[PDB]
């Protein structure tokens, strides 16, 4: 069945990739009707004006919904497409970190010098977004481990931790290190009777799973990704490399980063459905970005013959399961149709 | 007079013969009528344990069960055995453990969908991985006069055979020019 | 498709002949004129029609250029040292297996000319093997390029399509079976 | 003087470079170029060449390779090795290393006798024909080894080793140190197989009253494995002593033989047919032994003796047999032995004798002259505990047994017959059976036969078919019978071992007409063969 | 146009016609002029006195192949149409409503329906006569060949672009580039149009 809402709703699983699909030419593209492949071409300041509209969005540590917008609608695209990012390295990808979900990267070769200042770097950023984020205003943020995701977030204050993707050994280890959780004999008989009798007494999964964390338990946690190796990979293509931090604000050791654009014609059996399609890769996608991409389209009225819609998806999102069912301000969705009017999605 | 579309391997008798396999699955006491277990099976009464019913029934059948039941997957899919194919499969006889290894794991994945979705790609990685290590052995296999092709599955089957057809058919071209 | 409709289809390409018998008008072909025959001057003929005169002692066949120790020297020096397949003659193979079939006669320094032949269709053949055996690793495209790939070779490797036509069904249940 | 020899060993490798790659038969046809690539290909690493076709490339080559092989050989070899990397480059990745392979030779002439070999033939290729006798283990031999010196550690590798029956002397003094100081490393040194074999001179060639003489064989890589004793052989190779006197041994270059359960759709359309057919059971009986007059009944147990019952293990574990057994009586004459070497002839394994016993898993044994084990009929299974041994010996068979007069082992037998005032039939059929000698002197001087009888060669594979595939039981209604009649015979020497009998000849019987069941039919035979046969011995002695 | 062009056209048609998994539009307007001008040359040979020369042998060899080409299309033809008769009329129909060219002739058209005919009467004989009243339809199993691979050489030089199925992500597809002398393996429903248009050669 189909569900529907005048705008976008929220889904808080990060992804891999996005595609978006139209029947009515993007503003670069309009020279061209034949099949083929088609750069997304930037003009005069659009670039530094879509950054400029990022960071007044997201500077007080949290978002204003009440920023007025750019001039060119260039700069909503760009401005959908960006982050923050910490380790560093050029020529690696850093996500998604975990191992089932890795196409095999290659090796690189580092020395012990930039493997241990890059852990001595890591230790005061983490503990300085931790610190902002408890005690301090900053509104949110995620670290994708090699064998879990975790989310930190307040609840609209209540702070609230949660983690995707555990199996049931990683919860029996996280109950070793002291954390506690909100998670979803006639043998001794037996043993009695045979000693009673003489006779010698020699004669969980539930697959993968999510977990929640409330309140002052939350600390614990803390403490336990910043100490385990089990989540600092000693062997392998990641070996001593630490985990990676991603957020939508500045922070010490953040790099800028921006994912990659493309776009495609396709034309077919002489009818009219030519196809235009855009792509946004290689990096975590994050919820804002939907959001932005939704005012981009409508902006550009390509909704306005609406018996003609619009379609966009986002993949992945499986791997992190779990991050949307703790509010009923969020949902799972993995494909929506954009009109003027609504926004739509299917049951799910 | 009237025509009704049908599968494009409606006819096929390898087909047939796979659909006629069964597998090992596990019913809910009471939630069924235990006339099925005569009707369908031929079996007198169940047997039964605190899970369910345990019983083998036929792929054909369930597809048709609308209602709630469970699968254990057979001994050539089992997860150990899992690993094992997937570290090395390059010269196991598949034959050995099932004439329609492929088709049969195909069908257990989209049974399995709705139970359990991890262990159904999981299952589906693994089948990936089996016929990539394998491929090109048997297209290499083909091109020898003494090659029988004793160990393949009955998907490999049509491969080596159409490369065996090849081989034939050039050195009967070259052999006129003596 | 099969290597005697390969040499059915060589057939159709031209070569040159010198007449001993002599004829006044042409021959009306429907595939186009080919006459008159003077005896001792040679024309071009299509191979077929050159092979039936050869069996009858009509003419003498005159080989191609590139039949020339030199320039076979030539075209496996380039097939050494490509990567990919050189480029030949059209229908090399069929019309060298025809000539030494039915009219070695004529051809000049005979036992050169075949080893230097099968030499080339030795190394060739092995780069379609490496090609073949290297995509068939593949889990990623289900495209090749095989530029200079003669018909008879493309003919001789049909189990490759097969091939990829059984994984192409594992690789669409693996994304039929991705959850959402 | 060393670079004399090396442009004589590069010109040598030229030479038989240019032979692999020129010789043909016409044509495209370079046959040793195009086997080159077919063994290669299927990971042969050998090759085979004539001398013949040696001889008429080249002659000089080929009358050195005869007179010095162990200097001429080693470059044949180098030169194959050399075409193969030319042929099959360049290839897959993973296969980029280059294998060693193996040359053997043929040559078309008359064979030396063993006994006149002469002296001047040492380290001379020669051809010599025989019987293997013996056929040792397959063994190592060492190729190429590394050494290292005991005390200063200083090395010395790839020490090539020649072949044959020949030891190497090492170093005496270090080359870098007490006497004799170098060691060998067992972890870095190459090896190859070899076995031994013995061959005796064919027994046409031995001399009148002379015993055959013997040689011994040296085999290596390919050419292990090849032979069993009592094979008779061609063998090309180099005359050789072994290392003021020596004794002599072969070095084999080429090894030349002078020498089931698998069915196609025609021959099961046979089989199918011949099950289709209502005379079956009366045709196969006919067919036992044409040459051998009447004796119906016999030939009818002996039918059933062959084909068997069905066999049995039920849930608690006690097994129930299969076998069927028959004993025959009376006189000594009257074909018995020649009925007994049939049967051994049709079997699908089986043994004729006068330990024995156990040598026929499956199979069936006939055993003449038993007038000279009960474990053994029973349990399938002889026991033994004298001193300082026991042990049990476990093989499942059926027994044919034929006597000339024990009254207890009669309880083991299924059937048991008395042959027993012919002369006037006696005259037909020596007119008979003369005919058939007179006409065999005469001799002197594919389902059926041409006289409706059918083949041992169907009839063999036929047997051999059903067994494994029919397995057949009894009707309920076939099993009322056997009770009223057990009880009757027992209430008017009746026995529970009679009654499984009965079973078993039961099955049998509806075993050759391929059969899912036996009924009435199948049992009402059973038992007039049972009483025909077993009667005879309650009015009898 | 002439005779020798009409020929070299059948060849490239014949070629096609053999290597594709599917049925090509018709071209049996070719197949009539060169059975035509065998009947000619066959009654001018017949006016002939002298037999025992060589033109006659020539033209005569020259007939045998012209002959061999045009009764193997025609068998390919028809063996691809007995596999599934149904199909074969859908997709002519489907064609005409689409205002493409004829995917059958006339008389390709009349042997189909005549076939299926005769091959439905035995179904109805053996079996569908005697099944229940809602199991009485006729099965018509659909379309087979979604996943061939072929050899395909370019011989057009403004072929353009082409799209493939991503086998990465079979949510979408990849665009490739057609040199003009390029030879590629590659699926045959990206190229099914320009075989139809004559810009690609199966091999
Ligand atoms: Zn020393």
């Amino acid at each position: 069945a189909q569900e529907s809402a005048e705008d976008l709703p929220t889904d808080l699983r990060i992804g891999s990739k996005m595609r978006i699909v139209s029947k009515v030419s993007f503003p670069w593209m309009n020279t061209r009707k034949s099949t083929g492949n088609v750069i997304v071409k930037f003009q005069t300041n659009d670039r530094f004006d879509g950054m400029q509209y990022f960071n007044k969005t997201f500077l007080n540590g949290y978002e204003d919904p009440t920023v007025p917008l750019p001039v060119s609608p260039m700069s909503i695209l760009e401005a959908a497409s960006l982050f923050y990012q910490f380790p560093v390295i050029p020529g690696l990808k850093m996500y998604p970190r975990i191992t089932a979900e890795q196409e095999n990267v290659s090796r690189v070769s580092l020395a012990p010098l930039v493997t241990s200042t890059m852990l001595e770097q890591w230790q005061e950023c983490y503990a300085e977004l931790y610190s902002s984020y408890k005690k301090g205003q900053r509104g949110s943020f995620y670290v994708a481990t090699a064998v879990c995701n975790v989310l930190f977030t307040k609840m609209p204050q209540k702070l609230v931790a949660v983690i995707t993707h555990t199996t049931s050994a990683i919860r029996e280890h996280l109950r070793s290190q002291g954390v506690d959780f909100e998670a979803p004999s006639p043998m001794k008989l037996a043993n009695q009777w045979l000693n009673e009798i003489g006779v010698s007494p020699r004669t969980d999964r539930a697959g993968f799973q999510c977990l929640v964390v409330h309140g002052s338990k939350i600390h614990a946690l803390f403490n336990a990704l910043m100490d385990s190796d089990v989540v600092h990979e000693k062997t392998g293509p990641y070996t001593k490399i630490p985990p990676t931090l991603i957020a939508t604000s500045p922070f010490l050791y953040g790099q800028l980063l921006s994912l990659t654009k493309s776009s495609n014609i396709f034309a077919k059996a002489g009818t009219k459905c030519t196809e235009y399609e855009l792509k946004l890769e290689n990096g975590p996608v994050l919820p804002h970005c939907a959001k932005m991409m939704t005012q981009f389209i409508r902006s550009t009225n390509m909704c306005s013959t609406e018996e003609k819609p619009v379609t966009m998806q986002v993949m992945d999102r499986h791997t992190s399961q779990g991050m949307s069912d703790w509010t009923e301000t969020a949902t799972n969705w993995n494909t929506v149709t954009i009109a003027e009017n609504c926004v739509k999605w299917t049951k799910n | 007079f009237e025509i009704q579309r049908v599968e494009s391997k409606f006819f096929d008798l390898d087909d047939i013969i796979a659909k006629s396999d069964s597998t090992s699955c596990t019913f809910e006491i009471g939630d069924l009528n235990p006339d099925f277990f005569q009707e369908m099976l031929g079996v007198s009464k169940p047997t039964q344990n605190a899970d369910g019913y345990g019983v083998d029934a036929p792929y054909w059948l369930l597809e048709s069960v609308r209602s709630s039941f469970s699968i254990q997957l057979p001994k050539a899919y089992s997860v150990n055995m899992q690993n094992v194919l997937n570290a090395d499969s390059k010269k196991l006889n598949l034959s050995g453990l099932q004439q329609h290894f492929y088709g049969n794991g195909m069908q257990l994945c989209r049974l399995m969908k709705g139970e359990n979705p991890d262990g159904a790609l999981s299952l589906a990685r693994c089948l990936v991985s089996t016929l990539t290590q394998r491929l090109g052995e048997i297209v290499s296999t083909a091109t020898h006069l003494q090659s029988k092709g004793e160990k393949f599955d009955s998907l490999e089957t049509k491969v080596f055979l159409e490369g065996k057809r090849c081989k034939e058919d050039i050195d009967t071209w070259l052999r006129q020019d003596n | 498709m099969n290597a005697e409709r390969c040499e059915f289809i060589a057939g159709n390409s031209l070569i040159e002949v010198i007449p001993s018998i002599s004829d006044d008008r042409p021959i009306h072909l429907i595939s186009g004129d080919i006459g008159p025959f003077e005896a001792g001057v040679p024309c071009r003929i299509p191979v077929w029609t050159a092979i039936l005169m050869k069996r009858k002692h009509n003419c003498k066949v005159v080989a191609p250029q590139w039949m020339d120790v030199d320039e076979l020297k030539k075209i496996l020096t380039s097939e050494t040292e490509s990567q990919g397949l050189a480029k030949l003659p059209d229908h090399f193979f069929e019309i060298s297996h025809m000539l030494v079939r039915d009219a070695r006669e004529d051809i000049f320094e005979v036992e050169a000319v075949k080893s230097l032949v099968q030499d080339i269709y030795d190394r060739r053949d092995a780069k379609l093997r490496s090609s073949a055996i290297e995509f068939l690793r593949q889990n990623q495209t289900c495209h090749a390029q095989l530029d200079n790939v003669q018909l008879i070779e493309a003919s001789s490797a049909r189990a490759t399509l097969e091939a990829c036509r059984q994984m192409g069904a594992v690789v669409r249940n693996k994304h039929e079976s991705t959850p959402l | 003087t060393g670079r004399e020899l090396i442009a004589e060993y590069r010109q040598l490798i030229t030479q038989f470079r240019n032979f692999i790659r020129d010789f043909s038969t016409g044509g495209f046809g370079m046959i040793y170029r195009d086997q080159l690539k077919r063994n290669y290909f299927s990971h042969e690493y050998r090759l085979e060449i004539n001398l013949n076709h040696l001889k008429n490339f080249d002659e000089d080559i080929e009358m050195k390779l005869r007179k010095f092989p162990g200097k001429v050989l080693p470059a044949l070899e180098e030169a194959a090795k050399i075409v193969a990397d030319e042929i099959t480059t360049p290839r897959p990745k993973g296969e980029e290393k280059l294998h060693d392979i193996q040359v053997t030779l043929t040559l078309d002439e008359y064979p030396t006798s063993l006994r006149q070999v002469k002296s001047a033939q040492v380290s001379q290729v020669v051809k010599i024909s025989g019987i293997i006798v013996a056929a040792a283990q397959v063994r190592s031999k060492a190729t190429k080894v590394t050494l290292q010196c005991r005390q200063c550690k200083h090395t010395i590798p790839d020490v090539s080793i020649k072949p044959g029956l020949e030891g190497f002397a090492l170093p005496r003094t270090c080359a870098a140190c007490p006497i004799d100081p170098y060691i060998m490393l067992p972890d870095k040194c190459e090896c190859v197989d070899y076995q031994t074999l013995k061959l005796q001179e064919n027994p046409e060639d031995v001399p009148h009253g002379e015993m055959p003489r013997h040689l011994q064989l040296f085999t290596e890589r390919y050419l292990t494995d090849k032979v069993v004793p009592g094979n008779r052989v061609t063998i090309v190779g180099v005359y050789s002593i072994k290392k003021g006197i020596r004794t002599p041994y072969l070095r084999v270059l080429g090894i030349h033989m002078e020498t089931f359960t698998t069915f196609t759709p025609e021959e099961e359309r046979m089989f199918k047919t011949l099950a289709q057919r209502k005379d079956a059971y009366e045709l196969i009986a006919k067919s036992i032994a044409p040459s051998i007059y009447g004796s119906a009944d016999i030939k009818k147990s002996i039918a059933c003796l062959l084909f068997g019952g069905a066999r049995k293990k039920l849930p608690d574990g006690i097994t129930r047999r299969g076998d069927i057994n028959v004993l025959l009586l009376g006189d000594p004459g009257t074909a018995k032995s020649q009925l007994l070497k049939f049967v051994e002839q049709v079997s699908p394994i089986g043994v004729y004798t006068s330990g024995a016993m156990v040598l026929a898993d499956g199979g069936v044994v006939c055993i003449d002259e038993f007038d000279k084990i009960h474990e053994a009929m029973e349990q399938q299974t002889i026991s033994i505990a004298k001193a300082g041994i026991t042990t049990t010996l476990n093989s499942r068979c059926s027994v044919l047994a034929a006597a000339n007069s024990m009254p207890t082992i009669l309880s083991r037998f299924d059937m048991i017959y008395i042959v027993k005032h012919d002369v006037l039939k006696d005259a037909t059929l020596a007119k008979h059976v003369i005919e058939v000698h007179v006409n065999a002197s005469a001799a002197k001087e594919t389902m059926f036969d041409t006289d409706g009888f059918l083949t041992i060669e169907f009839l063999k594979k036929f047997v051999t078919y059903a067994r494994l595939n029919c397995g057949p039981r009894l009707t309920p209604q076939a099993s009322e019978k056997l009770v009223n009649h057990y009880v009757k015979m027992r209430n008017p020497p009746i026995t529970v071992r009679q009654l499984e009998a009965i079973v078993r000849i039961a099955e049998s019987i509806a075993k050759m007409e391929l059969q899912q069941f036996a009924t009435d039919k199948h049992v009402e035979e059973a038992l007039r063969l049972f009483r025909v046969s077993t009667i005879e011995a309650a009015a009898t002695g | 146009t002439t005779p020798e062009e009409v020929l070299r056209k059948m060849t490239a048609t014949w070629q096609n016609e053999l290597c594709a998994p599917c049925l090509l539009p018709t071209q049996m307007e070719l197949v009539e002029i060169l059975l035509d001008q065998i009947q000619g040359m066959e009654e001018n040979i017949g006016k002939q006195t002298d037999k025992m020369q060589l033109r006659i042998s020539v033209h005569r060899v020259e007939l045998q192949r012209i002959g061999f080409i045009t009764s193997d299309y025609v068998r390919c033809r028809l063996q691809k149409i007995e596999s599934n008769p149904h199909d074969a009329i859908d997709q002519h129909k489907k064609r005409k409503e689409e205002g493409k060219s004829d995917l059958l002739s006339e008389s390709e058209m009349k042997f189909a329906e005549e076939y299926a005919l005769a091959e439905s009467n035995l179904f109805q004989k053996t079996v569908l006569e005697f099944m229940p009243a809602a199991l009485k339809k006729m099965p018509v199993p659909r379309g087979d060949h979604d996943d061939v691979m072929v050899y395909a050489k370019v011989t057009s030089d403004d072929v353009g672009n082409v799209a493939i199925p991503d086998w990465q992500d079979l949510n979408g597809e990849v665009i490739l580039e057609m040199e003009p002398e390029s030879c590629h393996l590659i699926p045959f429903e990206s190229v099914h149009q320009l075989v139809e248009d004559g810009n690609i050669q199966l091999m």
